[PDB]
């Protein structure tokens, strides 16, 4: 054996893979860069081993030869005997949500509106609403389609990242790490959820997990469910209890990568770590929780039950489907 | 639909 290098992404991710450091006796160390691509650079630098992506990243990932090793499995749906390691994933919906007192804005009035994206290049923020959008205008001018966006990742003087608010002191403004204000599910939800937009591209759950209580986080916890609206592509509106039936896409869930070389050693020492600190682990919550991060999903997201077992040792193409892989490869060409 | 990049 080993020990693993996970990559951290921003200071936040860093305090907290310390953490996982020390509890696993430095079975697991900590690497730490400001952003995705830059640990996807130590990965595939061999300075860092392995670091859980979004759908989106693990595009750029695959396409320098890192490999999907274990997805992020939440809470099923439907009912299953199968130990979560071994349920196969589901997706997550991608949605683009509204404030319901914003009474004229559907899918079909998005220009010019102000936007909050999880980051540049993500799924959910990112590929899905902007590849429809730069589709459905026929045009690549996805940077003047917004009046006004937080969308970290991108050019800090540009309008899609106006909307930005960095850090506690204002510094880092639109970097894409969780120093960022909105950065991420939860920060463009909060960009929302603020009214500095008047679209947030995030995930289902995002808007679940954070009003009616479910977040007791200051600015979510007095955030109520009912004031909140999806935008469907057909241009009507609905509840956020109607995600089946007005979201954007089904995402490929966020998954550990690693260099091909260390796959099986990283799949074997995360099966291992998480026995001890994942959901119901021998030492979570009295020592520490993997899965847990106060909402801020740091390193793995919140909700995530286990990280489970891949079916046909997929490719990243594969694992992400080659319907998404495309949609990827189409909005690139704008770039 | 082409090379790393990095
Ligand atoms: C949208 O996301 C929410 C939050 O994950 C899902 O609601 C949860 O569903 C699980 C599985 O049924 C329940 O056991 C949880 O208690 C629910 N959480 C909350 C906070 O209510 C919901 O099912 C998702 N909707 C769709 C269409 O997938
Ligand atoms: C944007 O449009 C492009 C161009 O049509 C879409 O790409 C096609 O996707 C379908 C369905 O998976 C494939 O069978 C075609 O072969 C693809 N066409 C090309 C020219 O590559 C893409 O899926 C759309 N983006 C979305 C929906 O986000
Ligand atoms: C065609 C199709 C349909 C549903 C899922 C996929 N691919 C996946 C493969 C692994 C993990 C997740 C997914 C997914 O899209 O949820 C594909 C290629
Ligand atoms: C660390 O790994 C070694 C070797 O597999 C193992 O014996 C030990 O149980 C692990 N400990 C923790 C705390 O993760
Ligand atoms: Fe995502
Ligand atoms: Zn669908
Ligand atoms: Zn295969």
């Amino acid at each position: 054996y080993t020990r693993v290098v996970w990559c951290a992404v921003g200071p936040e991710e860093q305090k907290k893979c310390q953490q996982w450091s020390q509890q696993s006796g430095q079975n697991v160390t900590c690497a730490t860069a400001s952003t995705t691509d830059d640990c996807i650079v130590l990965v595939l630098k061999g300075e860092a081993d392995a670091l859980n992506l979004d759908g989106g990243y693990i595009y750029t990932a695959g396409k320098c030869g890192l490999v999907p090793v274990l997805a992020e499995n939440r809470k099923s749906s439907k009912h299953s005997s199968l130990d979560c390691v071994l349920r196969p994933t589901e997706g997550y919906l991608a949605v683009a949500v509204v404030k319901k007192a914003n009474e004229g804005l559907t899918w079909n009035s998005l220009k010019d509106k102000k936007s909050c994206h999880t980051a540049v290049d993500r799924t959910a923020g990112w590929n899905i609403p902007m590849g429809l959008i730069v589709n459905q205008t026929g045009s690549c001018a996805f940077d003047e389609f917004f009046s006004q966006s937080c969308a970290p990742g991108a050019d800090p003087k540009s309008r899609l990242c106006a909307l930005c608010a960095g850090d506690d002191q204002g510094l880092d403004k639109c970097v894409p790490n969780s120093k960022e204000k909105y950065y991420g599910y939860t920060g463009a939800f909060r960009c929302l959820a603020e009214d500095v937009g008047d679209v947030a591209f995030v995930k289902n759950d995002t808007v679940w997990e954070n009003t009616n209580g479910e977040s007791t986080a200051d600015w979510a916890k007095n955030l109520k469910r009912e004031d909140f609206r999806l935008l469907c592509l057909d241009g009507t509106r609905k509840p956020v209890t109607e995600a089946q039936s007005c979201h954007l896409a089904v995402a490929p869930n966020h998954a550990v990568v690693s260099r091909s070389d260390r796959a099986a050693h990283v799949e074997q020492v995360l099966l291992h770590q998480q026995a001890l600190f994942g959901k119901n682990g021998k030492n979570c919550p009295d020592k520490f929780c993997l899965f847990k991060s106060e909402t801020k999903n740091l390193l793995f997201n919140d909700n995530t039950e286990c990280l489970a077992k891949l079916g046909g040792r997929p490719t990243y193409e594969e694992y992400l489907g080659t319907e998404y892989v495309t949609a990827i490869a189409n909005l690139k060409k704008c770039s | 639909l082409e090379a790393c990049a990095f």
